[PDB]
């Protein structure tokens, strides 16, 4: 994240790590949904073009934390993968459309001050908040700047940005599973994930029901935190079909 | 690597 | 039934530093 700040304990509850084995390193960022169920990107775990293809044994899920690089005895939890699936049209190929998968956790997470899912978003609190110029906040470990890393976990909030700027600021074909968000060059404000933060949830809290919800993933943005460009994030409420699908099915 | 060890058991 | 609501936050009552950022642009 980049000119975002210090989280505060307990402020993301949810946030995963995705850590990766041998080379120990962060893969990504995800969110836990349930005792049982973590959501990420689809090109946290394949992506073709830069030889990513993780295996359930290669990598391992780290609930709870706030430090980067500590181990955070009697904190954090860490989970096996049982079984991850990846959405069968994410589009890896043009524009990563659909950058969604889920991962099933060997055995159940305890929750606690620092471990508790996220809700999910029905159409109902789609429409309410997903609307260009409500703010939503990012999460992650991720590089502070484009071209280092956080001692503990960053948070930034940012703007919805609507559609056609959104799609007026890239080359790449912007679909309506996808919503961008960031300040304008004018706006006097900044802030941006940036790598390691893919995964990741952007959460929105309900004025009406006061729970987060996680409105979007981060996906991917041209570079990070450059002026006339924005992040793209996977639109959660569009993918739920898929995300219930594998739920009730496995 | 900067990352503190982890238990064995989850490895 | 619980999902969304923090235990150190919403739990006790108790606002992060930046949530009323958020609230203050839902119109
Ligand atoms: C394959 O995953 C990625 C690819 C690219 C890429 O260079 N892209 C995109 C692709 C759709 O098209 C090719 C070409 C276009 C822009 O250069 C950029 C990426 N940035 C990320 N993640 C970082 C954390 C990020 C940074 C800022 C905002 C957000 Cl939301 C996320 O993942 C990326
Ligand atoms: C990724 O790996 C799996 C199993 O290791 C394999 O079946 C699949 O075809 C691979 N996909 C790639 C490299 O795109």
């Amino acid at each position: 994240i980049v000119e975002g700040s210090d989280a505060e304990i307990g402020m993301s509850p949810w946030q995963v790590m995705l850590f990766r084995k041998s080379p120990q390193e962060l893969l990504c960022g995800a969110s836990l949904i349930s005792d049982r169920w973590v959501l990420t990107a689809a090109h946290c775990l394949l992506y073709p073009p830069w030889d990513k293809n993780f295996t359930e044994n290669d990598l391992l899920v780290r609930i709870g934390k706030h430090s980067r690089t500590r181990y955070e005895r009697n904190i954090e939890k860490i989970s096996m993968l049982e079984k991850i699936y990846i959405h069968p049209r994410y589009n890896w190929r043009e524009n990563l459309d659909r950058d969604i998968a889920l991962m099933k956790l060997k055995k159940p997470v305890a929750f606690s001050d620092y471990i508790h899912p996220v809700c999910l978003p029905d159409r109902e609190t789609a429409a309410s908040l997903l609307q260009a110029g409500y703010k939503g906040r990012v999460t992650g470990w991720g590089n502070l700047k484009e071209t280092g890393q956080p001692s503990v976990l960053q948070v930034v909030n940012l703007p919805i940005v609507e559609r056609p700027v959104c799609k007026d600021s890239t080359r790449i074909r912007i679909t309506d599973n996808m919503f961008c968000a960031g300040y304008k060059p004018d706006e006097g404000k900044r802030g941006d994930a940036c790598e390691g933060d893919s995964g990741g949830p952007f959460v929105m809290k309900s004025p009406f029901n006061n729970r987060w919800y996680q409105m979007g993933i981060v996906s991917w943005g041209e570079g990070c935190d450059r002026d006339g460009k924005y992040g793209f994030y996977t639109h959660v409420f569009r993918l739920k079909k898929w995300i219930q699908k594998v739920i009730d099915q496995f | 690597g900067d990352f503190e060890e982890i238990p064995e058991e989850y490895l | 039934a619980d999902c969304g609501l923090r235990p150190l936050f919403e739990k006790k009552s108790l606002e992060d530093k930046t949530e009323r950022e958020l609230l203050e642009s839902y119109i």
